[PDB]
């Protein structure tokens, strides 16, 4: 169970599946989730802080 | 039907290979002195470029590339750092 | 908006964007609660 949860957590930042462990920033994943919720139209004034 | 119930046969797609493409989160278009951005209206689609520098869109469930048109984009004022730079000529027809 | 330009926003989050002709469907009739406009005022 702990390995399962760790793998679930680590899969969020995995950029590709066919090769090595290439990662993306967590903020990029958060921005993708935000775009899924609603299409963001203010690119300059990002306030993820 | 089954004793005191039922059985379901679910048929699913099993992938055996992956296509690697270079994807962009948007297009920073510079028409003269007017710089604006274009983002994909459907968040379920991935935008990439072919060998002939033509923009294409594909779903992430299955690799089904299709030519991108202007109606698939939304115009915004600002640009992001991770946007591909382009001019009016390079924009989709 | 203030400049009499039509905008569209999702109801989950306030993310206004400019409206284009491809976002609309044309019908014959009109409703009472529709905003009156001419060809010039229509979105580009
Ligand atoms: C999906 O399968 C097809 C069919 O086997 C693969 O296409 C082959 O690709 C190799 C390598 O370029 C060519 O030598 C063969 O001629 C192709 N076969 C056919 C029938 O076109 C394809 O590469 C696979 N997709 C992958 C591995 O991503
Ligand atoms: C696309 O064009 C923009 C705008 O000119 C480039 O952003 C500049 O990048 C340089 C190098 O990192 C910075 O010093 C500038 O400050 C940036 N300018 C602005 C206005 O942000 C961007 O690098 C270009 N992308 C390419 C060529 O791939
Ligand atoms: C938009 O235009 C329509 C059509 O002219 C207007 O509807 C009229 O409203 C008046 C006042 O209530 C009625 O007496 C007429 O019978 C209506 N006409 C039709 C054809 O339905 C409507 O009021 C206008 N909306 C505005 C100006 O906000």
């Amino acid at each position: 169970m702990t390995m399962y949860t760790a793998s679930l957590a680590g899969g969020i930042t995995l950029g590709a599946l066919g090769g090595g462990a290439v990662a993306i920033p967590f903020a990029v994943a958060v921005q993708a989730r935000l775009n899924y919720v609603a299409l963001q139209t203010d690119v300059l004034n990002k306030n993820q802080q | 039907a089954a004793p005191n119930g039922m059985i379901f046969f679910h048929t699913v797609l099993l992938p055996t290979a992956y296509e690697t493409v270079t994807a962009w989160s948007g297009i920073c278009a510079s028409d003269g002195d007017h710089t604006f951005g274009l983002v994909v209206k459907d968040v379920q689609l991935t935008l990439f470029r072919n060998l002939d520098d033509k923009f294409y869109l594909t779903p992430r469930t299955m690799y089904q590339p299709r030519v991108a048109t202007i109606s698939d984009f939304v115009q915004i004022e600002g640009c992001d750092v991770l946007f591909v730079n382009a001019t009016v000529i390079e924009l989709p027809g």
